[PDB]
């Protein structure tokens, strides 16, 4: 059998195995047609990528804030680097909507016609903008190493391994999210907190978290 | 083929036989304005029209207007350059107007009724004697004869890169003219002193701070 | 099979022993492609070369001109060249070297020939070691001399490293800091200065300066990975 | 045989029988053998134009700095236009205008039907011989007998001091916009010290 997210439950029809990180979890179905799973496994792989990417920043940022170098917490980022050295705002948003929206748009309509933008449209790139998978766009530039096309097990191992450090990163933003929103502090500030007093600071001793 | 959105449905109706046969055909119709092969015709016309006018007005706003940064050809703005003509010339703007009225329309209606009729125009007796340089050259839109005059048009192995090149410098100009509207309403100077102000100063001066391109933000 | 790594282990099923030093050390699997293995190839041995020479500088520099700093030695030997002009010769030339040696790489075969004297012709070669008038001669035989070569140059880069991290904690040269350790060995390692505990972590300054004002407009000079020190 | 970039694929329609084939288009501007044609006439005539012109730039300022007293004495060769001749410049522009309709019209005239201009419309006796070549002409274009020896070696010479001459061209234009100031002198301050006049250098101010 499976590893199940609820030892006893079968797993749902819709839910085999064959993709990452199965666990059967679905209660409300909404993954019951096949296209819709497609997409949501698309969706939940970018969303993992950008959260892992999101909270090694916070993470990376905090350490250097803690000691005395000078890095402002990541409520406090946008508006010291924009503020500090010229930054027009509004154009850097803008430039950013140019950028994410070329790329993003390829992806897009990658998806609706799965091998299409292997045709030699963009510039002169042929089979380096086709896709492997759905949402594993293996190539020369999104697989430089190589890791895709070699010892094939090992790499559903890597598989399994991304989707599960993704899972983890969300929950972890959200984390970030939340506690900052109870502490008004920086979150390493909170371990540190924590790790000083862990029998009284915590979640039950805010005053916020728990209202009773 | 070439598309507007690689990886899109091109639309059916340019695909065809007839409609690959166009110039600059990208295969972009989202709104599914052609679905009529009349119409798709009527609108290649306007397509052909708006292309050449917007060229010669573009390129008439642009050279003297870059010509004038140099030393020769003071230039007035694009849009004060009626007020000082008129006050040069010799007579008011409403006479202007009608005798630009007549003169087009005649024209335009010689051009309409090809339209309606391709080999319209020449038939013998009606004008008094250019009936016979008249007709269509078997592409509507595409006449010959007095039109073409340095014979360019003759080499069938040109004729393609002629037409492209063609469709796709007057959507260029199209959008060029469009622009030049928006940056005078926007910022309140001269396309060339945009151009300037923009290389002067890149990543400051651009529609995310002119203040009303965006307002939100 | 010769031996390996962690002997006993077994060796991943990419990694047979056709190569010179290969031990089986591929856990991440990074070799999995012959055509990521062939770069991969290419890039060990640049590496090595480049660290051995840089190494055999350092220990030199200051055995022969002791009291110049080897991490400071750019603000130090300005000579009647100006920078900028070392900086044009080192680009130009190094650009032809490296586009000459990456154009055999990618097309083997065919850069083998002296453009400007016709007459010359570097002899057919197993890519990355051209040989010719890259190697006079053999002292002893070739498969062991690779080995000896890629032995020599991952322990070269492993000390090239180890250079500038000792540099930026104690803030003195290589033989200088084994001075220093010889002079107190329990009292000066790196579990000596700086510890983690879930107390409190503690971390050696940086002996390296901020900023270094080389010629008015200054170098920002930061230490490798500031914050995860210890 | 030649290369632009020895092992590379060269693209298939280049075949030596252009001066100065050496198989470098990497953005395939001559794919239709027509623009090969057009692209040709109008290398050939580029660099005609570039080799007199940098004749005409270094030749003057060449015989500056010796001392002669011709009033041409070092003036510039951007500052030919505040001179006074024997004429203001307009009759100049006029003149040149015609001549030159003249015989570049007649040039293409030979371009689009060739050997069809070989003969002197007024004196009738005088004629070009059937050599055509469109872009060499021959006869008195060629008038101290040459052309003996393996002419594609003289062409491929042709071919390479023009494209020298272009790129020494566009040189003039870039030194004389960016320091401002006469060619020979940017060699004169170059060769006083090479290693402190560069265009990193200068280009820091
Ligand atoms: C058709 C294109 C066209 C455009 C974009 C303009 C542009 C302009 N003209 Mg103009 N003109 C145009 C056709 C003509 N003008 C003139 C003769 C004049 C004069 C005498 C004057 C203008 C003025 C103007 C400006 C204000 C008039 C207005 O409210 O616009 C409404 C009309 C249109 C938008 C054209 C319809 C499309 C405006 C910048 C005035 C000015 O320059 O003030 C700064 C001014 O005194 N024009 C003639 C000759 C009859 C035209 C021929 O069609
Ligand atoms: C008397 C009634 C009568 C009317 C209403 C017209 C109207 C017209 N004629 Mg016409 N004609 C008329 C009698 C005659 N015409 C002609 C010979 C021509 C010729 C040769 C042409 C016309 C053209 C035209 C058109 C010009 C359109 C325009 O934009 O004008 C605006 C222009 C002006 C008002 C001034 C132009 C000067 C228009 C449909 C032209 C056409 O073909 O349009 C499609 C055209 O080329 N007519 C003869 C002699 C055979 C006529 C005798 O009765
Ligand atoms: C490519 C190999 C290479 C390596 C490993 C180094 C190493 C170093 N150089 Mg050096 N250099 C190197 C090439 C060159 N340097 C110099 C000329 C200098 C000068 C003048 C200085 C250094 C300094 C430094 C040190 C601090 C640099 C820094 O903070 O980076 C941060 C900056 C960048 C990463 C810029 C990006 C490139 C560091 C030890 C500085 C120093 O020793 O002060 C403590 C210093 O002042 N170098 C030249 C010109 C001939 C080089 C060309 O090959
Ligand atoms: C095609 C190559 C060519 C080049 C590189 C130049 C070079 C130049 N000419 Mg020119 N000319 C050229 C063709 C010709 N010029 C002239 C006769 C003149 C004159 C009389 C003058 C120039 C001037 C100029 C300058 C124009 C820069 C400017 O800001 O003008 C903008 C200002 C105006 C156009 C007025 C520039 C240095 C001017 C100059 O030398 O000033 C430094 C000047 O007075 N030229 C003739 C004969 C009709 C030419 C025929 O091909
Ligand atoms: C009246 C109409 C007429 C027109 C528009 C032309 C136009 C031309 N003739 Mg021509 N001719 C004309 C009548 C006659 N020609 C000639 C005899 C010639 C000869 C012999 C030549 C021309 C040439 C030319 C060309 C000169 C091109 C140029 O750049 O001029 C710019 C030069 C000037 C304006 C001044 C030259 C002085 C041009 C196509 C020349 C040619 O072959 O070009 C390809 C040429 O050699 N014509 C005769 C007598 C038979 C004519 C009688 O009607
Ligand atoms: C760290 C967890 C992790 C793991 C195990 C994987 C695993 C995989 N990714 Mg992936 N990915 C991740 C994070 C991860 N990714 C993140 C955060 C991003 C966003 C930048 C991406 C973006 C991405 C793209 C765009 C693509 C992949 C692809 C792949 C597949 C082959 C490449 C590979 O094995 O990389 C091996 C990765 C590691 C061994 C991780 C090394 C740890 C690093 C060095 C951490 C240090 C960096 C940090 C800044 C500090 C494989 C399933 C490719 C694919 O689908 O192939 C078909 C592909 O196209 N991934
Ligand atoms: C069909 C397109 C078009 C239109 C409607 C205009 C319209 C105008 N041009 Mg113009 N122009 C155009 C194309 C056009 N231009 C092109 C293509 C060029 C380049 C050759 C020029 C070069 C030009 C110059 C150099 C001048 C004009 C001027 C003028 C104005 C007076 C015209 C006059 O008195 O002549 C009857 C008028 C607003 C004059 C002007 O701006 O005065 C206000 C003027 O001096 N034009
Ligand atoms: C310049 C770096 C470099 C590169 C590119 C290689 C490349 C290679 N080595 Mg190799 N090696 C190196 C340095 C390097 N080596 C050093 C320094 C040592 C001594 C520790 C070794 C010891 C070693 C052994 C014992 C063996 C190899 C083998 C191999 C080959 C197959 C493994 C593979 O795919 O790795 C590809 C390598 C990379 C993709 C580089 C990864 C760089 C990562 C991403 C950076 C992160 C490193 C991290 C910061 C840790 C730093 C260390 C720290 C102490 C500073 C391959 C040609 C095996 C072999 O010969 O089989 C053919 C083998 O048996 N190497
Ligand atoms: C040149 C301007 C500049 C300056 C003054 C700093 C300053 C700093 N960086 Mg840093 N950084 C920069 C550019 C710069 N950064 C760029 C462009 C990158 C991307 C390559 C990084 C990547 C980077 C990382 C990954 C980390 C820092 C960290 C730090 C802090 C400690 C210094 C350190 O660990 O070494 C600096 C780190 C390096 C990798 C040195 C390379 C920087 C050179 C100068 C970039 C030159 C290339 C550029 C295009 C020109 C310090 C405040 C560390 C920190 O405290 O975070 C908590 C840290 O972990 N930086
Ligand atoms: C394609 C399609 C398809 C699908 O189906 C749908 C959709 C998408 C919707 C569509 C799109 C569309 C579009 C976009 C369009 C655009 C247009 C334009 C822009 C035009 C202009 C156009 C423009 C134009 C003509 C212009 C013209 C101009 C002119 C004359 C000028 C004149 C002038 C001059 C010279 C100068 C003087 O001093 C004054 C003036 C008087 C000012």
């Amino acid at each position: 059998v499976r590893p199940v997210w609820f030892p006893g439950n079968p797993p749902p029809a819709h839910l085999d195995g064959s993709l990452a990180g199965d666990y059967g979890f679905d209660p409300l179905f909404l993954g019951q047609e096949p296209q819709t799973l497609k997409w949501y496994v698309q969706a939940e792989l970018v969303h993992g990528r950008f959260a892992m990417l999101g909270a090694a920043g916070i993470i990376l940022t905090s350490i250097g804030a803690k000691v005395g170098l000078g890095f402002p917490e990541w409520y406090d980022a946008g508006k010291v680097v924009v503020e500090k050295n010229n930054i027009d705002f509004p154009t850097l948003m803008v430039i950013q909507f140019y950028l994410m929206g070329w790329a993003e748009t390829k992806r897009w309509y990658d998806f609706k016609n799965p091998g299409s933008q292997a045709d030699g449209s963009f510039l002169g790139f042929t089979e380096e903008f086709k896709g492997l998978e759905n949402g594993y766009p293996g190539g020369r530039f999104f697989d430089p190493m190589g890791l895709s096309r070699g010892d094939a097990a090992k790499y559903q191992e890597y598989k399994q391994k991304e989707v599960k450090n993704g899972r983890l990163a969300m929950i972890a933003c959200l984390g970030f999210a939340a506690q900052y929103a109870a502490t008004g502090k920086g979150p390493l500030d909170n371990l540190a907190d924590h790790l000083a007093d862990p029998n009284h600071v915590n979640f039950a001793t805010n005053g916020v978290s728990n209202p009773i | 083929r070439q598309s507007w959105l690689p990886g899109s449905q091109i639309p059916a109706h340019l695909d065809t036989p007839a409609a690959q046969a166009l110039a600059g055909n990208f295969g972009f119709d989202p709104l599914g304005l052609g679905k009529d092969p009349v119409a798709l015709r009527w609108y290649q016309q306007a397509e052909l029209i708006h292309c050449r006018t917007a060229m010669a007005g573009v390129a008439g706003i642009l050279i003297p207007g870059l010509l004038t940064k140099a030393g020769a050809l003071n230039v007035p703005e694009w849009y004060d350059a009626g007020k000082v003509a008129i006050e040069n010339s010799f007579a008011p703007w409403g006479s202007l107007l009608a005798v630009q009225l007549f003169l087009c329309g005649f024209v335009e209606a010689k051009r309409w009724q090809d339209i309606r009729k391709p080999g319209s125009q020449g038939e013998p007796g009606s004008f008094l004697g250019f009936e016979a340089s008249l007709k269509g050259t078997s592409e509507l839109g595409y006449p010959g004869g007095p039109f073409d005059p340095l014979g360019l048009s003759k080499e069938a192995d040109k004729w393609a890169d002629w037409k492209l090149k063609e469709v796709k410098n007057g959507r260029l100009a199209m959008l060029a003219f469009l622009g030049f509207v928006a940056q005078k309403y926007a910022t309140g100077a001269g396309p060339v002193d945009n151009l300037a102000a923009h290389l002067k100063d890149p990543w400051h001066v651009n529609y995310a701070t002119n203040g009303v391109s965006l307002p939100f933000l | 099979s010769r031996p390996l790594w962690l002997p006993g282990s077994t060796p991943p099923a990419h990694l047979k022993g056709d190569l010179p030093g290969d031990f089986g050390f591929d856990p991440l699997g990074l070799g999995a492609n012959a055509e990521s293995l062939k770069w991969f190839k290419e890039s060990e041995l640049v590496h090595s070369r480049w660290a051995m020479a840089a190494v055999a500088g350092i220990l030199v520099q200051e055995i022969v001109r002791p009291d110049v700093f080897w991490y400071n030695a750019g603000k130090e030997v300005e000579s009647p060249l100006g920078p900028l002009g070392l900086l044009a010769v080192e680009f130009f030339l190094m650009h032809w070297v490296e586009v000459r040696r990456w154009q055999d790489l990618r097309k083997p075969g065919s850069v083998d020939q002296d453009p400007i004297f016709s007459q010359y012709k570097l002899p057919p070669h197993e890519v990355g070691y051209p040989g010719g008038v890259f190697a006079p001669f053999i002292p002893g035989d070739l498969a062991e001399l690779k080995v000896k070569e890629i032995k020599n140059g991952r322990l070269a880069m492993l000390a090239f490293v180890g250079f500038v991290m000792a540099a930026q904690v104690t803030g003195k040269g290589p033989i200088a800091a084994l001075q220093e350790h010889l002079a107190d060995p329990w009292g000066t390692t790196i579990f000596s200065k700086a510890a983690v505990v879930p107390g409190q972590a503690v971390a050696p300054p940086c002996k390296i300066p901020a900023s270094v004002s080389y010629k008015g407009i200054e170098i920002p000079t930061p230490c490798f990975l500031q914050g995860l020190w210890p | 045989l030649p290369s632009w970039m020895p092992g590379a694929d060269l693209p298939g329609y280049l075949n030596g029988t252009l001066p100065g084939d050496f198989g470098f288009d990497p953005l395939y501007l001559g794919q239709d053998p027509v623009k090969l044609k057009w692209y040709a006439q109008a290398e050939l005539m580029n660099a005609r134009f570039a080799m007199l012109a940098v004749a005409g730039i270094l030749v003057p300022e060449l015989l500056s700095n010796i001392g002669f007293s011709w009033p041409g004495a070092g003036v510039a060769w951007y500052d030919a236009g505040k001179f006074e001749y024997f004429a203001p410049a307009s009759s100049l522009f006029g003149v040149q205008m015609l001549l030159f309709a003249w015989v570049e019209i007649r040039r293409y005239q030979d371009f689009v039907k060739p050997g069809s201009a070989n003969q002197d419309p007024i004196f009738t006796n005088n004629k070009l011989p059937d050599g055509n070549e469109p872009g060499y002409p021959g006869g008195i274009f060629d008038p101290f007998g040459w052309s003996k020896g393996d002419i594609k070696s003289l062409k491929l010479k042709e071919i390479k001091n023009g494209r020298l001459a272009m790129l020494a061209f566009a040189g003039f234009i870039g030194q004389a916009y960016t320091t401002g100031t006469t060619p020979l002198k940017n060699l004169s301050t170059h060769l006083a010290d090479p290693w402190s006049t560069t265009v990193w250098q200068n280009d820091l101010a």
